[PDB]
């Protein structure tokens, strides 16, 4: 997993 | 050397390339590329540039620039007097008057030594190192220049023994030159010296000091070149020199402090590097104390988003991205205890009318929420229904972001009961899933997919709209969101289970998938989120899966047949075969195992018509265990579902097995000890020729001390699965491993593989009590954990307990039940007659 977290 | 005609015409062919219209500078490239493939040709172009001084610059220096990209390719059968000219040429002319000219001179050198290597110019470093101290700043300059693109080109390879490493003059001679009174040789100066920072080369760490002090002598450079640069190698000192950077950090601090909020952009971004990379070490927590106060509000401005970026949206590295990585890290190094300094901005910035403040209010609240959760627990009530709120702004990078943040409290939302906070959210976060801004999209289902993972069972009572939005979804995304849906939508599957299993629920998701998955291709890049969608999905739907399974079925058996087939190509000459990216095998490997144990039997008309053993047979031994634990969750899972295609390999693979079986691959050495015991229960009897090659590594293994729970407990029922089919083989060895067996599987479930393992030793009890007998006791508190056995189960334990009973006497059974905690004395005695 690697969501679209914004940094 | 080369002069007079076809000068002119060369002239001819710059003016040409240099057309106005693109239809003659596309028409003349040809004639160039044809040209390279004489090496004559380059001397004209050296000379063009370096003395035909009666033309133009721009056409020389074009000429230059051509013998630049000569260079770039092909430079392989370039002539040695040819290479030596240019050499000599260019080493000799750096310093032009034209800057354009000393640029163009700087980049063929720099090419010249990144294509080719160092090692075949081997009087370039020392020669323009001579040049360093010239009394024409042009030629010190350039020089310089040049050497700090071959330092950013080749650190490496100056640090290793391949060139006598020059490295070693190359310092204190850069070193002395942080003194120097133009700001650009300063600039270059340290720059150089930089590259060699993270190698640690030996040269630098001896000098170290002096490295620190020219530092701290720049410091005062009001130059922004020099400052970057400085940031720069503080940077990298704190990963390397921490040690002998510490005494000064405050002043390091407060200066990079006032670095940060400089009025330069690149400056302030790698001031804020300099703040991630310290959070990292440990030291850390006791450094910043004094200075946390004057520190968090530059990060939390930071934050914001630049004029720049408000335009550009309605880069991959900002000063923002890296401020809110910084201030995650710094949460996460103090936690609660950094509130004061943030909260009364939170309080503030949420609630702006300016709405890149409130954002970046947001963004701030999601940041610190993995360190402070805990103290933020109380403010929470507030919180959550605001950005509940804030899901509804006009803008829409607000609701981005909220939709995040909110992701990040998710831990605190599910504890909460549903309609309290539960519920709203949802609803808000679907709503949103649906916007008409692709941000919104992707940051609402990744939000969403994550709360999924935390909302567990609580979501059951919304399948409804959840997968009405869901599969409404599919035809709104055209590219990157159809991917988070897939994740949404795998999560949602295994976060629900079997409550899914219902056909009106089916009817609105397979079409859709099965679709995709169709007109998906085997080279494809998007099918990888899809098959851990369709592995969750599977694995919840179990046999209502059944009309679906034949394609994905199918296309599987290829990916591991394509993969196995690169991985040989590979294996046998990497040089036109690159290597498969093994993950596809491993998750097609992993569905195909969920697959067999959810739809059992069903699978039958599948296995048969397909190499699916030969290809699971190819991955067993594969070097990378990650592909061995999924092949023998596979052979286990098809075991289970139907035997009677597995049983005539059954002599192939039990070998292997035996091999594999070995705890240092803890996870691998797990389902291959299942398998074991799935395999023994569907041979019988027949399973008589592999027991002692498994049984030795059995007994080791489940007497190996400090191993998980998970592994025990499988070699426990294998063992006991093993002894139920072939009891003659395994009953001499109980004396060895009853203690243990019973240690662990008094705590699972009553389960078929309880039953299983327990049938097992009953039956091996009765060829052998003695090695019971032994340690009698932990059986008697085994059989205990059981609540609910079979009943022929049930009357085994009467037989053997009774059996062991009028053995040993009414009075030495009194004593040998006297000190029994009273659940088990109790229970034994009331189920089994005492």
């Amino acid at each position: 997993r690697k969501r679209s977290r914004p940094y | 050397k080369p002069d007079e005609q076809g000068l002119q015409q060369i002239l001819q062919l710059l003016k040409e390339s240099q057309s106005p219209d693109t239809t003659i500078q596309r028409t003349v490239q040809q004639k160039l590329e044809q040209l390279n493939q004489y090496p004559d040709f380059n001397n004209y172009l050296i000379f063009v540039l370096t003395k035909l001084k009666s033309e133009d610059e721009p056409t020389r220096s074009l000429s230059g620039l051509i013998l630049k990209n000569n260079v770039k390719a092909h430079f392989q059968n370039f002539p040695n007097g040819v290479t030596d000219f240019i050499k000599s040429e260019c080493l000799n002319n750096i310093g032009d008057s034209s800057p354009l000219i000393r640029a163009t001179v700087g980049i063929l050198i720099t090419t010249i030594a990144s294509k080719g290597e160092l090692q075949n110019w081997p009087d370039l470093l020392p020669k323009l190192c001579s040049l360093l101290d010239s009394e024409d700043y042009n030629t010190c300059e350039g020089a310089f220049g040049a050497l700090q693109k071959i330092c950013e080109d080749s650190a490496e390879i100056l640090d290793s023994d391949v060139l006598d490493r020059p490295l070693n003059i190359m310092i204190p001679k850069f070193l002395q030159f942080f003194k120097h009174s133009s700001p650009k040789i300063r600039s270059h100066a340290v720059a150089c010296v930089n590259q060699f920072i993270i190698s640690r080369t030996q040269a630098l760490m001896l000098h170290i000091d002096s490295f620190i002090e020219n530092l701290f002598a720049l410091a005062g450079d009001e130059e922004p070149e020099v400052r970057k640069n400085v940031c720069r190698a503080l940077v990298m000192l704190l990963e390397v020199r921490m040690d002998r950077l510490l005494p000064h950090m405050h002043n390091i601090v407060e200066y990079m402090l006032q670095r940060t909020q400089d009025q330069d952009e690149n400056v302030a971004l790698e001031a804020c590097e300099f703040w991630l990379t310290l959070a990292e070490q440990p030291i850390c927590k006791d450094v910043l104390v004094r200075h946390l106060p004057k520190l968090i509000p530059v990060l939390v401005n930071g934050m914001k988003y630049s004029d720049i970026d408000i335009i550009l949206l309605k880069s991959d590295w900002n000063l923002r991205k890296c401020s809110a990585a910084a201030l995650d890290v710094l949460a996460n190094v103090y936690r609660d205890e950094l509130l004061p300094h943030i909260l009364p901005l939170l309080k503030e910035l949420l609630f702006h009318h300016e709405w890149v403040v409130k954002e970046s209010g947001i963004l701030v609240l999601g940041a610190i929420a993995e360190g402070c959760m805990q103290g933020m627990i109380p403010y929470l009530p507030e919180l959550i229904p605001h950005l509940i709120q804030c899901l509804s702004d006009k803008k829409a990078l607000v609701r981005s972001i909220t939709c995040w943040t909110l992701s990040r409290y998710a831990h605190w939302v599910v504890s909460q009961p549903p309609d309290t906070y539960l519920k709203p959210l949802m609803t808000e976060l679907l709503k949103r899933i649906l916007d008409s801004n692709k941000r919104v999209q992707e940051a609402a289902c990744s939000a969403f997919a994550t709360l999924e993972e935390e909302a567990c069972t609580e979501l059951v009572p919304y399948l409804a709209y959840i997968l009405d939005t869901l599969v409404f979804a599919f035809s709104k995304y055209q590219h990157k969101n159809l991917l988070i849906l897939y994740d949404a939508i795998g999560t949602l599957a295994d976060s629900v289970g079997h409550h899914l299993n219902k056909p009106e629920y089916i009817q609105m998701l397979m079409p859709p998938l099965i679709q995709k998955w169709n007109m998906l291709k085997d080279e494809d890049k998007d099918l990888f989120p899809l098959l851990e969608c369709l592995s969750s999905v599977a694995t919840a739907l179990q046999s209502g899966f059944l009309p679906y399974c034949e394609p994905v079925y199918q296309r599987c058996v290829n990916l591991v047949q394509k993969t196995l087939a690169q991985a040989m190509l590979n294996n046998a000459q990497p040089d036109q075969y690159e290597a498969p990216d093994k993950d596809f095998m491993i998750v097609a490997l992993d569905l195909l195992s969920g697959l067999a144990e959810g739809l059992g039997g069903n699978i039958e008309q599948l296995v048969a018509r397909s190499n699916i053993l030969t290809l699971m047979y190819q991955c067993m031994q594969d070097k990378m265990p990650e592909v061995r634990q999924s092949s023998f969750a596979l052979l286990g899972d098809l075991t289970k579902a139907c035997f009677q295609h597995v049983k005539p390999c059954i002599a192939d693979f039990m070998p292997i097995l035996g091999t594999n079986l070995n705890p240092e691959f803890i996870s691998v050495c797990n389902n291959a000890t299942w398998a074991i015991g799935e395999i023994s229960i569907q041979m019988g009897i027949e399973m008589q020729p592999y027991i002692p090659m498994v049984l030795h590594q059995l007994v080791e293994i489940i007497n190996r001390p400090n191993t998980p729970k998970t592994l025990l407990e499988n070699t426990a029922i294998t063992i006991g699965r093993l002894g139920y089919v072939c009891p003659q083989e395994v009953a001499p060895m109980l004396q060895q491993f009853i203690r243990p067996w019973c240690t662990s599987l008094r705590n699972i479930r009553d389960n078929e593989e309880k039953d299983s393992a327990f049938r097992g030793i009953c039956t091996m009890i009765s060829v052998n009590p003695s090695g019971v007998i032994q340690d009698f006791i932990f059986f008697c508190d085994a059989v205990a954990s059981w609540i609910n056995p079979k009943d022929d189960l049930r009357d085994m334990f009467c037989k053997i307990l009774h059996g062991f009973k009028n053995q040993v006497g009414d009075e030495n059974w009194r004593r040998f039940s006297d000190q029994f905690p009273l659940p088990l004395k109790e229970r034994l005695a009331a189920f089994y007659g005492v």
